[PDB]
């Protein structure tokens, strides 16, 4: 994955009117709640049994929060995802032991997240640009897995 | 397992869409081509340019397709039944693609619903498509 | 969609393989732990180093139940309801990870019964395993 | 994708014993059979309505070889295939129109048939190593698409 210096501009400039931790906590509690399976790495965050117990859980909240800040530094060097992503990649396949795929699942609802946050602001070249970030970011989270 | 739930979900989403189908799929597609290039190979007699006659057609083809799975929900498999069979011998799209213009639709029912697209909604929609998409290539092999 | 072809093809194939399924099963398992290590992901619980009890006893416990399902293949959805229920509810493992366990267990079959294995009976074979995984994600949401 | 320097080793040694242009007939026939929609690039090559006529097909055995030989000559590249498939890549986009995925259900059934070919032979290992390999070269040659 590669981003344009066009695909860069257009997410680069989208995300200065983003509220990181608002879409964060949304993004994660819709992961939960589409793809419940991804439930699985969340049982110490407790109540995650319904759609309201899962977007009002407070550590869902946090940790949604914790990821797409995450996301949201590895947005600095959009040329450089795989090693500005390299030690979390190891951690997430030795410590946390997180298959790659939720990467891409949470990739395509955060890109449902900002198109409903956005609304028509979120063209099809904005979203271009944002499911090519969301893919790179997802590859360079699975590349140190072993 | 489209759940009974799931239906009403998206007979009710899908009401709201109302008369904005057509838009909303000739929306999908021209998405689905910008974000995954690859899907493009499918259409090499079309122009695929912004504001395409020919996307914004076969937009409301795929719209009214969708409009009439969710009229006969309960039998997907019979509304659907001669697009299965076009898309599984002549057309013959890789299954895979289904789940890009899937994804496509929801990003573009996503920004066009703002009190709609509720988590609950989202699943429901998300199971409606790939029961359609199950549907559409259950005939490849 | 298994046709009298595919359960006849997979029947004849499968009646060696049954019959060392813990052979089988945990080369079937090695191969998938080498080839996509991300599936390793799912068993931190386990000592994946060659030839253990834990591999060897999971490989087995796969490769019988597929046995039985080739036995039962006319009421798959029965006969795979439990491991269902325990992969939807329990083991929640994604989806995508039974098409690299069912590729393995392809190359595993063409590696040991070369001449079961022909073009056809490959077919019957991957269809037989998409089934299966169709069904043991059939309840995951 | 990048091999270990071991498995490419592992990967050129093996091919060192591959009639090529056999093994390539093998490959696309059973990828035409096992997954039919595939047979769409090829109606000018006549009868494919069984498995047999398929893989006896001459056109199939003569596009095989054709295939196999570029993926052949792909491994003396395996440091970076991206930049080796670049023009072929464009021609499958431009004037092909073959959808990625094909490449990798092709890659798929050649790591079928090299198991069916050597037999015990192709163990895990060396089945890990030439799964990486399929996986780079599709990616390569998808890597042009636009
Ligand atoms: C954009 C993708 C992702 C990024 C950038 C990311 C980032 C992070 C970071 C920075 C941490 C450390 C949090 C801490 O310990 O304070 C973390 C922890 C964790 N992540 Fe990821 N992550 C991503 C996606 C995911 C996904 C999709 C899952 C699984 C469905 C996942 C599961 C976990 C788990 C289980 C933890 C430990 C949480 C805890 O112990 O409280 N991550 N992740
Ligand atoms: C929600 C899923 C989909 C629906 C409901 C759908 C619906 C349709 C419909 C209604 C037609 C018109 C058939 C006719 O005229 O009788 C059609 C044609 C077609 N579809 Fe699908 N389709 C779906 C997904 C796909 C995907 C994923 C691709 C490829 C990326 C695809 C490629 C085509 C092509 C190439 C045509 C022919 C267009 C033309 O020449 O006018 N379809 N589809
Ligand atoms: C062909 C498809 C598959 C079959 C037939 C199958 C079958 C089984 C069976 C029979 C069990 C034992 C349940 C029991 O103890 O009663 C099981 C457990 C399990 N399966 Fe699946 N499975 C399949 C695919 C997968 C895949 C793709 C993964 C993940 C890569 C997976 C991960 C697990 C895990 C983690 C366990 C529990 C292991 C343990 O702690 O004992 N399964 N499966
Ligand atoms: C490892 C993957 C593959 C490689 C390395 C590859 C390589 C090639 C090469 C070298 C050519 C000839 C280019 C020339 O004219 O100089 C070619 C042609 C072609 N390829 Fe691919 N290919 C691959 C997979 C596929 C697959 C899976 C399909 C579709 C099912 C496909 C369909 C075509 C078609 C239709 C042609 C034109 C054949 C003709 O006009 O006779 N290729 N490919
Ligand atoms: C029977 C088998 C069958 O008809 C079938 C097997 C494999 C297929 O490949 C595409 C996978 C779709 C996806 O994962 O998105 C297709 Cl399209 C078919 Cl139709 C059968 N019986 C119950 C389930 N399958
Ligand atoms: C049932 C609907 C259903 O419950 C369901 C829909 C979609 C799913 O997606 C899995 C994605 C596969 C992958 O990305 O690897 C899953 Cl797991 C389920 Cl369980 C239904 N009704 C008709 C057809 N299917």
């Amino acid at each position: 994955v590669h981003l344009t210096p066009e695909e860069k501009s257009a997410v680069t400039a989208l995300w200065g009117k983003v509220n990181v931790d608002e879409v964060g906590g949304e993004a994660l509690g819709r992961l939960l709640v589409v793809y419940p399976w991804t439930q699985r790495f969340f049982e110490s965050f407790g109540d995650l049994s319904t759609p309201d117990a899962v977007m009002g859980n407070p550590k869902v909240k946090a940790h949604g929060k914790k990821v797409l800040g995450a996301f949201s530094d590895g947005l600095a060097h959009l040329d450089n995802l795989k090693g500005t992503f390299a030690t979390l990649s190891e951690l997430h396949c030795d410590k946390l032991h997180v298959d790659p795929e939720n990467f891409r699942l949470l990739g395509n609802v955060l890109v449902c997240v900002l198109a409903h946050h956005f609304g028509k602001e979120f063209t099809p070249p904005v979203q271009a640009a944002y499911q090519k970030v969301v893919a790179g970011v997802a590859n360079a989270l699975a590349h140190k897995y072993h | 397992v489209l759940s009974p739930a799931d239906k009403t979900n998206v007979k009710a989403a899908w009401g709201k869409v109302g008369a904005h189908a057509g838009e909303y799929g000739a929306e999908a597609l021209e998405r689905m081509f910008l974000s995954f290039p690859t899907t493009k190979t499918y259409f090499p007699h079309f122009d695929l340019s912004h504001g395409s006659a020919q996307v914004k057609g076969h937009g409301k083809k795929v719209a009214d397709a969708l409009t009439n799975a969710v009229a006969h929900v309960d039998d997907m498999p019979n509304a659907l039944s001669a697009l299965s069979d076009l898309h599984a011998h002549k057309l013959r799209v890789d299954p895979v693609n289904f789940k890009l213009l899937s994804h496509c639709l929801l990003v573009t029912l996503a920004a066009h619903l703002p009190a709609e697209f509720t988590p609950a909604v989202h699943a429901s929609l998300d199971k409606f498509l790939a029961s359609v998409s199950t549907v559409l290539t259950s005939k490849y092999r």
